[PDB]
């Protein structure tokens, strides 16, 4: 997304205003602003179905991901979220 | 080296020495960068039984100074330590 | 045990003088290294054609700090701050606040290379793989400002290095 | 709208909330106006049109992120406008003693200063601080003084609250008023009209008007107030530059430049100006009054000419110069 | 407690006031000697200011030590150790003058 | 004799560069005029050779494109311009040339390298990616 | 140079980095080495005396290199000892000195190595003693590549 | 304990170590105020500071005891204690193959006698010393500054002296050369409590 | 026009022969010093590219500051740096020589040579591989190449 | 199993670690001959 005065506003929700003497750092050169969004790409992520009431995560790759957390899925409305990588499991209705 | 042998005949000539045997250069005899997995060992530690930290506590083993003698409240002579021994004059190249 | 360099000494015998004043008046020992330098002169030079011609260089090499990504997409970076801590020149500095998700996701990823020792610390600490010094050693900037890495310049490197650090990682992280 | 709150103990690393676009930095004044700026504090922008190797001088006057330099030029308004759009403060020091092949000193002192003067406006910036000159006169003989005061007007006319500066003859280390004078041997003797006998000239030291300009800047009432900075004391030029030769160790020998078309050595219109004695305008607020106290020539003179010695002056004999007698 | 070399202050001011000769004197040469730009009377003028600094000492000990540390400086200075800046820390020069009037101060910061 | 042999080892690395004008278009533009097997070309166009026969250090080398991202690199080859994927091989970290292994593909990675855009309008600038922290008051906008 | 450039890619080799490698580290060393390292290592050294050996021809032998080391900065024994001085210093000087020897740290007991010694104490022979134990470090190098044990290498 | 965690320790060496130790102690009571011995095997011998040449000339000419090496003097800075400042000297005895540490206590205004008569090499320790730590040695053939800046003011090795230090340096171009102004640090140095709250070590457990 | 196509062919032979006989002084001050000299050896050989070490800085062209800049060494720096004649580029390698790196927060470090002189081109590495740091020194040479003075003085 | 780098079965060749700097040149006598030699021809 782009700010108003025409500055692209980062993942981090940051965006110079208007007022912001800071502005002009970017007066002859580019903001760099990294243009893969984090958070919409895991919900670009499917919800994976898993029939065991807990599930384990490790990320994948084993030792190339992270700490394997164990999931609980009994809550029915939410789905199990992991810790690091932020994958959705749920539990087949 | 990809050198003539004339080349080759003069250079190890002027050197004195065959240095088409040790080039400096690295050509082939270098290790493939590309290597096969490794599979490192485990350590001493890496049992299921006996394994108590208590009997391997090194770092809690360590005990404060001995005071051997303080000012607060025949023996023969002793030296800190065993005089140290000659050294012993080398047996594959005594004098360079 | 011990070996006596010098302490060589002199034979007196006619023939050993007279070969010893030969070597100082025909300057024999001069011409000897002369010689080697000839030879060193019809050796195959060793110098590469950079840029043409890269040196070597092994997985393990630490250079430009790079930060990755989950194969979903996902910054792997959790927030949990101990790459700051370990940092023996605190170069790092972190600031994180709950994602609109709920994640922790840091609002600030701020490095200055300027700063930093190139240590690698940073990577060995990270416990998702997140932070990992990546294989550009090239990336000299004209500017001071320029070495003081944004968060956003690390996902940056990251996107555009992810290939050749996942290579070096897959490579490497046995020994590790 | 670009209002910063001051931060810090005034140093290099604290914030002193001025975002200055300091025209014509690249030159004697430019240097030490960034100087005081940059030792505050301050977001610098340098505005430039020479090599970026020229500018490097100003590079480590500043901290990081505090000095921004960007290409500008005087014929487009829009250089202008990207360079102060975010400035709550400008600077316009642009001024040439010799007329160029696409500036000459109307575009100098009236076209380039009424332009920056316009943009300003435009885009909000709360001070801007023109550099006249005291001599400048609009019936004055020569261009440079005539067009500085024509432009001083427009100044005040697009810029309704402007503070415009009028130094006189400012001296310093990389001046072109005592170095040029203690260059006479390049031109014979001593050349001086009328043995500059009927000339009394009023130097200021180069940091005591950057430093007037800066506390005008911060001044509140300085707004919109024409400020004349004069020298601490007026000296005949017959005198004066005797006592520039003096503690030069140059031989005193009282006695076609503009051609060059690299940097000319001697300006038609510098020649009148440097005869022309100094004008005295006791209407004008000075130095004093944004309470600079004014340094005398005399304790800053060896600083300026004692890099200029011949042989043994600056060691051994090192004879001591006297004050030259003012005419005050 | 051990004098370090004055038993008495009498004792130590007799070496402040030998060192305090030997900085007067050596003013005029160290203003030829770097090219420095202050006067003799403004070198010797900072010598008398940075001796009543520490006018205020009534141990014999401490005084001994800025004496030392006082030649020290002075030898630094005599055999040319020290460098032009270094000469010129001693008139502090780009460091803007701090305010003293709590106004002042009330505006200039939060400074306690 | 061999030297012979060298001569017309010459005259054979002459014709393999494409004739003279490729030739000296080699030793003007890299200051080396030995030929290799092109191990591969990446989308840019620089140009990948390796030759066991040569010591290590030199048994791989890279002809660099002469136009890349807009920017001509006829006589300017950046040292950055290597992509990702062959600076592995380039730089002796893998034996195994990426049209060979070809890396893992991932949506998030780069469908274009850049070189160092330092000194360039395109550089990066530092900048605070948070937020303003301390949020002040507004005053009313009705008087009172 | 050329051969410090080999042994500093040995460096990088093991810890990523040509000169600073923070690889031993209180406890072990950060990583073990990379298949392979130690085979490359055999080579350089094996190729490694030829070097040494050169550039004794270029300077051991040289009148002019005689000249500008020999009977310049002797030190006495009694005055290196008094003085503090340690290492070549000592040797140069006769003094029969190596903590490698006489107070053995980690596997040195282990390894088998003549220890240069001086006798006049000029330049010269200090020349020579660091020539000589660039020549016995390769010595105790062909040694730890044929006795590098198996097992862990961080304490557990 | 064993096992490869566990260092070995070596319990002839202590023994020596220990009987050497009331061997100097016997030999000197006017100025050996306590004698440790390390568990790791390193003998140190506590001294009176007027002992300080005394003291190191036994140790360096006796022939039981020939620590003819000045391996390093150094000093400690403990706030807490009266004599701050704790002159640390290393020896080696060649001939023994052993090393003692002379560990003496000083004050900011007590001089200490210099050693450079004992061991030559304690000049350039003792400028450092006096340098870092501001401790004066009475009879020093040159005590000056030996690693901080000619006009530098201030002890910085004292744990009471700032990390970053009371002045920074920068170059100004109005006065053209290189000038000293406060410090203004753009980063400050973040400080980091890191000393956890339950007890580590119980051997070394201070009683209340 | 032809004024400006004679002095932009002249400005460009005059950036040619600036860049291609560059003459580095050697500010060798710590570690970031032995690369340096990794670059001037074999493997690399700046000189290849006409880039001389001459030791004479009154002769010389560009610095290359290599090491940490202490406040001892500070005003030498900015007083060889200034009797260096013109055209002079700095080139600063090492974080040392940037900002501080290690000794950022040190008591007697300079936090970075920027401040003593203007820098044009910053190595980074703790110490930078000796390809980057003669990957700076192509940079600087493309950055003189850049440079346009004559063009600007005939457009004045 | 285990795969460190580890010596070769065997281990490694043996490797050079003295001075190597061989004996190249005639006897002093028969030197001093040859340029003798060479000067009386010369003169001849
Ligand atoms: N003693 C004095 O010098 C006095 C001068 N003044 C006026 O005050 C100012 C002081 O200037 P000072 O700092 O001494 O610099 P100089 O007069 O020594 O050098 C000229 C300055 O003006 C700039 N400049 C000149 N012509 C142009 C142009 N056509 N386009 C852009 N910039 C231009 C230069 O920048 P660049 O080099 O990049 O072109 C440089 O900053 C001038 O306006 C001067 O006329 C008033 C009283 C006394
Ligand atoms: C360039 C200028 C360089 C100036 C350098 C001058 C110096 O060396 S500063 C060190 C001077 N410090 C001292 O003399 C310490 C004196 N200490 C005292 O206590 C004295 O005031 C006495 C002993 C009370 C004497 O005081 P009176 O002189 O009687 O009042
Ligand atoms: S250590 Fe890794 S996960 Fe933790 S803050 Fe640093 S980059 Fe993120
Ligand atoms: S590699 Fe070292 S210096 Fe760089 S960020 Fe990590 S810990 Fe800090
Ligand atoms: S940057 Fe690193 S290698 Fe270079 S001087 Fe500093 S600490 Fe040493």
């Amino acid at each position: 997304r782009t700010s108003p005065t025409g500055e692209k506003v980062t993942h981090t929700g940051q965006a110079y205003d208007d007022g912001d003497y800071r502005r002009v750092r970017f007066s002859d050169r580019q903001k760099e602003v990294n243009e893969n969004f984090a958070i919409d790409l895991i919900a670009e992520q499917p919800v994976s179905e898993v029939g065991s009431r807990v599930i384990s995560c490790d990320g994948g790759g084993g030792a190339l991901g992270h700490p394997r957390v164990y999931i609980n899925l009994d809550k029915e409305t939410k789905t199990g979220t992991c810790g690091y990588c932020g994958l959705q499991f749920r539990q087949p209705h | 080296a990809s050198a003539t042998r004339v080349i080759q005949l003069l250079r190890n000539w002027a050197s004195g020495r065959d240095l088409q045997a040790k080039l400096q250069l690295r050509y082939q005899e270098i290790s493939k960068r590309t290597q096969p997995p490794p599979k490192l060992p485990v350590g001493p530690s890496h049992k299921l039984s006996n394994n108590y930290y208590c009997t391997r506590d090194g770092r809690r083993e360590a005990m404060p100074p001995s005071i051997v003698m303080s000012s607060q409240k025949e023996k023969k002579a002793v030296t800190p330590a065993p005089p140290i021994k000659r050294w012993e004059l080398s047996k594959d190249q005594p004098y360079l | 045990t011990y070996k006596f360099v010098n302490m060589r000494e002199p034979s007196m015998d006619m023939k050993s003088v007279t070969d010893r004043a030969a070597q100082t008046l025909l300057w024999t020992e001069l011409v000897r290294g002369l010689g080697m330098t000839l030879s060193y002169l019809f050796r195959e030079p060793a110098t590469i054609n950079y840029p043409f011609e890269k040196g070597p260089l092994s997985p393990r090499f630490r250079g430009e700090h790079a930060l990755r990504r989950y194969p979903s997409g996902e910054e792997r970076c959790i927030a949990c701050k101990l790459c700051e801590a370990v940092c023996p020149a605190q170069a790092i500095t972190i600031e994180a606040e709950p994602r609109a998700d709920g994640s922790r996701r840091t609002t600030r990823y701020d490095i200055d290379m300027t700063k930093c020792i190139y240590c690698g610390f940073c990577q060995e600490a990270c416990p998702v793989d997140a932070i990992v010094e990546g294989p550009n050693f090239e990336f000299s900037t004209e500017t001071h400002e320029e070495l003081l890495y944004n968060k956003e310049k690390l996902l940056n490197n990251g996107d555009k290095w992810e290939a050749e650090i996942a290579a070096n990682i897959q490579a490497d992280y046995l020994y590790r | 709208h670009h209002a910063l709150i001051p931060h810090g103990k005034g140093g290099r690393s604290s914030v002193s909330g001025i975002v200055a676009t300091v025209f014509g930095a690249t030159g004697f004044l430019g240097r030490y106006v960034v100087n005081h700026l940059g030792r505050m504090g301050s977001q610098v922008i340098v505005p430039y049109r020479c090599e970026p190797y020229d500018t490097m001088h100003l590079r480590p006057m500043g901290d990081l992120g505090q000095i921004i330099f960007m290409e500008w030029n005087g014929k487009d308004k829009d250089s202008i406008r990207k360079v102060v759009e975010h400035s709550n403060v400008v600077i316009n020091l642009v001024g040439r003693e010799w007329e160029t092949k696409n500036f000459d000193f109307e575009d100098v002192f009236v076209k380039i200063p009424h332009a920056i003067a316009q943009v300003s406006k435009e885009a909000g910036v709360e001070k801007l601080i023109h550099i006249s000159h005291l001599n400048a006169d609009i019936k004055s003989p020569s261009r440079y003084l005539r067009s500085k005061a024509v432009g001083e007007k427009e100044v005040r006319a697009a810029f309704p609250e402007a503070t415009i500066i009028k130094p006189s003859d400012i001296f310093g280390r990389e001046d072109r008023f005592l170095n040029y004078f203690a260059s006479m041997r390049w031109f014979g003797g001593v050349p001086l009209i009328s043995l500059g006998k009927e000339t009394v000239k009023q130097p200021v030291y180069i940091v005591d008007v950057s430093k007037g300009i800066i506390n005008a800047i911060k001044d509140p009432d300085a707004k919109g107030k024409t400020f004349a900075f004069v020298g601490p004391n007026r000296y005949l030029l017959f005198d004066l530059v005797q006592y520039i030769f003096a503690v030069a160790y140059r031989p005193f020998l009282p006695y076609l430049f503009e051609v060059s078309p690299f940097e000319p050595w001697t300006t038609r219109d510098k020649v009148e100006r440097v005869h022309m004695s100094d004008m005295t305008l006791p209407h004008l607020p000075g130095l004093e009054d944004l309470g600079i106290q004014a340094t005398p020539l005399e304790l800053k003179a060896i600083e300026v000419l004692r890099r200029h010695r011949t042989y043994r002056w600056l060691t051994s004999e090192m004879e001591d110069v006297k004050p030259a007698k003012t005419v005050n | 407690v051990k004098p370090i070399f004055s038993r008495d202050m009498n004792e130590a001011k007799r070496r402040v006031r030998e060192l305090y000769r030997a900085w007067y004197r050596e003013v005029p040469n160290t203003v030829h000697l770097f090219q420095l730009d202050i006067s003799v009377k403004q070198g010797r003028d900072k010598v008398r200011e940075m001796f009543m600094k520490n006018a205020h000492v009534t141990d014999p000990r401490v005084v001994d030590l800025l004496v030392i540390k006082g030649k020290m400086e002075l030898e630094e200075t005599i055999n040319v150790w020290k460098q032009r800046t270094h000469i010129m820390r001693f008139f502090h020069e780009t460091e803007a003058p701090r305010p003293t009037d709590f106004l002042s101060k009330f505006y200039v910061g939060h400074d306690p | 004799m061999e030297l012979v042999q060298v001569l017309r080892r010459g005259l054979q690395q002459v014709s393999g560069h494409g004739g003279l004008r490729g030739y000296l278009r080699v030793l003007f533009r890299a200051n080396d005029v030995r030929v290799g097997t092109l191990v591969g070309e990446d989308k840019y166009g620089n140009k990948y050779y390796e030759d066991n026969k040569q010591f290590f250090g030199r048994h791989r080398w890279v002809i660099y494109t002469t136009e890349m991202n807009g920017r001509d690199t006829f006589w300017d080859v950046d040292g950055s311009m290597v992509p990702p994927e062959w600076h592995r091989w380039l730089h002796c970290m893998t034996d195994d040339p990426p049209t060979t292994k070809p890396p893992t593909a991932r949506k998030y990675i780069w469908t274009n390298h850049k070189f160092n855009v330092s000194g360039t309008p395109q550089q990066y600038v530092p900048y605070s990616t948070t937020r303003k922290k301390i949020q002040e008051w507004v005053p009313p906008s009705t008087p009172y | 140079f050329e051969e410090r450039e080999k042994m500093f890619e040995f460096y990088e080799r093991v810890s990523g980095a040509r000169m600073h490698a923070a690889y031993i580290r209180p406890g072990g060393v950060h990583q073990d080495l990379p298949l392979g390292l130690l085979d490359d290592i055999y080579e350089f050294s094996k190729n490694f005396s030829f070097r040494i050996d050169e550039l004794e021809e270029m300077l051991t032998n040289n009148r002019i290199w005689r000249n500008r080391t020999v009977d310049i900065g002797v030190v006495t024994a009694e005055d290196a000892l008094n003085y503090g001085f340690s290492g070549v210093m000592l040797r140069g000087s006769g003094i029969q000195w190596d903590l490698r020897k006489t107070q053995p740290y980690d596997v040195y007991d282990q390894v088998e190595f003549d220890v240069p010694i001086g006798s006049r104490g000029d330049c010269y022979d200090r020349y020579l003693c660091r020539v000589e134990e660039m020549r016995q470090s390769l010595r105790i190098i062909s040694q730890c590549l044929n006795k590098m044990p198996p097992g862990e290498i961080k304490v557990d | 304990d064993t096992r490869p965690t566990i260092r070995p320790r070596n319990d002839v060496v202590h023994k020596q170590l220990s009987a050497f130790g009331q061997y100097v102690a016997e030999i000197l009571p006017k100025y050996v105020q306590q004698v440790q011995v390390s568990c790791f095997n390193e003998l140190e011998i506590f001294i009176h500071p007027d002992g300080v040449i005394p003291v190191l000339t036994f140790l360096r000419d006796h022939t039981n005891a020939q620590f003819k090496s000045l391996a390093d003097l150094t000093a400690v800075d403990v706030p807490t204690r009266q004599n701050r400042f704790e002159i640390v000297y290393n020896l080696l005895s060649l001939r023994f193959n052993s090393r003692i540490r002379v560990k003496t206590y000083t004050d900011e205004l007590t001089p200490i006698e210099s050693s450079v008569t004992v061991y030559k090499a304690a000049n350039w320790y003792e400028r450092e010393i006096w340098d870092m730590f501001g401790v004066f040695f009475a009879n020093h053939p040159d005590l000056r500054r030996i690693l901080t800046d000619y006009g530098f003011e201030g002890h910085p090795f004292r744990k009471d002296f700032p990390l970053s230090g009371y002045v920074e340096l920068r170059y100004d171009d109005e006065v053209k050369r290189v000038v000293a102004e406060p410090v203004e640090l753009a980063q400050e140095f973040r400080k980091f409590d890191l000393n956890s709250p339950w007890e580590a070590f119980p051997a070394y457990r201070q009683p209340p | 026009s032809r004024g400006e196509y004679v002095v932009a062919k002249l400005d460009d032979l005059v950036n040619w022969a600036r860049r291609s006989s560059l003459w580095p002084m050697t500010f060798g001050l710590a570690c970031c010093a032995v690369e340096m000299m990794h670059m001037a050896a074999p493997r690399y050989d700046m000189d290849r590219f006409g880039v001389v070490f001459r030791a004479s800085p009154r002769q010389s062209d560009v610095m290359i500051v290599a090491g940490t800049l202490t406040n001892k060494m500070a005003p030498a720096l900015r007083k060889v740096y200034d009797q260096m004649p013109e055209p002079r580029y700095v080139v600063s390698m090492g974080s040392c020589a940037n900002g501080g790196g290690y000794y950022h927060y040190s008591y007697s470090v300079v936090r970075g040579c920027d401040r003593i002189v203007p820098v044009d081109i910053y190595v980074p590495g703790c110490p930078p591989t000796a390809e980057a740091l003669l990957y700076g020194i192509l940079q600087l040479q493309r950055k003189i190449k850049r440079e346009k003075r004559l063009r600007i003085w005939y457009r004045r | 199993k285990v795969k460190q780098d580890m010596p070769p079965p065997g281990g490694y060749g043996p490797i050079d670690y003295k001075r190597n700097l061989p004996r190249r040149g005639l006897s002093g006598y028969s030197m001093f001959a040859v340029g003798i030699g060479t000067l009386l021809f010369g003169y001849w």
